């Protein structure tokens, strides 16, 4: 079954899909051959959680049902400056500003 | 695989495949790899990439086709957008 | 030209929403009006009787949002097999994002504030063009 991905650092969001049976590394492969950096420069999150390489997406709670096409689950990710990984961070979205009157 | 980024107003950079973006007959002139959208927001063209998703993944299929949700406070946003992108 | 043909062969016929609209289904009549007949609301089923040769259609009851029954526009029961009824699978087309904007913006707008709407005029003709039966019927042909 596939999985629908927004995988996410700071102002870089990649949309993507993999098969719940694949692999947290498979996925850092998939990142690898998108932003040119080798898995063990990289580091996936669940929320802050951080995922180990050997977990398919399914173990880690990316399941078809909740990893949707139109509404696609986060993946977190960080990469290593030199010695020592940045913190996890993700820029939110822009906000969407007041509804006007006429659709109150 | 071929992606493209496509470059919100406010500087998020959204990596989407090549064939996904195509979509958009506009996206289709601009490239024929970066396109920049001064005028559309993240919050806006995350949906729009969303929907490229949603209707590669359900065109030509017959498992049951979900609503494609858009929440009232981008409707607005997205509806200009999706008239400028013509999709 | 579009019209139901007076066949008088019956052909049983399940109507299944596999939609979350309630449906409104239109059968063309003999002169090819529309007529409506009894909305299902979402996830529900009816068998009904109908009859070869006749052209149904199918609306989203409440905006008459076009949908589509067997992956197509029409809808004509056939011939049944072993006194099976046939199916009409009645689901939401994949619209455009455009049309779906459309749809959440009419729902949020009444008609008279289209127009204060701050978005090029050729938008407002394009929300007061809401789908209607007629328009599609003189498209369709
Ligand atoms: C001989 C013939 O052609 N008779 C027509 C007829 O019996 N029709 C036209 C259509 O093929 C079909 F609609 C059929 C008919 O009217 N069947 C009754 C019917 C009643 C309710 C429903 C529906 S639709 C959604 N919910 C229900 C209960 C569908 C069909 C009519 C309208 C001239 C009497």
């Amino acid at each position: 079954m596939d999985v629908f991905l927004m995988i996410r650092r700071h102002k870089t969001t990649i949309f993507t899909d993999a098969k719940e049976s694949s692999t947290v590394f498979e996925l850092k492969r998939i990142v690898e051959g998108i932003l040119k950096r080798p898995p063990d420069e990289q580091r996936l999150y669940k929320d802050d959680q951080l995922l180990d390489d050997g977990k398919t997406l399914g173990e880690c709670g990316f399941t078809s049902q909740t990893a949707r096409p139109q509404a696609p689950a986060t993946v977190g990710l960080a990469f290593r400056a030199d010695d020592t990984f940045e913190a996890l961070c993700i820029e939110p979205f822009s906000s969407p500003p007041e509804l006007p009157d006429v659709m109150k | 695989m071929m992606y493209v980024k496509l470059i919100s107003s406010d500087g998020h950079e959204f990596i989407v495949k090549r064939e996904h973006a195509l979509t958009s007959g506009t996206i289709k002139a601009m490239l024929s790899n970066e396109v920049n959208f001064r005028e559309i927001p993240s919050h806006v063209l995350s949906k729009v990439c969303m929907y490229f998703t949603y209707k590669v993944r359900y065109t030509n299929s017959s498992t049951e086709i979900p609503e494609f949700p858009i929440a009232p406070e981008i409707a607005l946003e997205l509806l200009m957008a999706a008239n400028f992108l013509d999709c | 030209v579009l019209r139901s043909v007076n066949s008088r062969e019956p052909s049983q016929v399940i109507f299944c929403n596999r939609s979350p609209r309630v449906v409104l289904p239109v059968w063309l009549n003999f002169d090819g009006e529309p007529q409506p007949y009894p909305t299902l609301p979402p996830g529900t089923g009816r068998r009904i009787h109908s009859y070869r040769g006749h052209l149904w259609l199918f609306r989203d009851a409440g905006t008459h949002d076009g949908l589509l029954v067997n992956q197509t526009e029409l809808f004509v029961p056939s011939l049944n097999v072993d006194g099976q009824p046939i199916f009409a699978n009645i689901t939401l087309p994949v619209y455009t994002l455009k049309e779906r904007c459309l749809q959440v913006v009419r729902s949020l707008v009444k008609p008279e504030n289209y127009r204060r709407l701050d978005i090029v005029r050729s938008l407002y003709e394009d929300l007061e063009d809401h789908p209607n039966v007629q328009k599609d019927l003189e498209r369709l042909t």
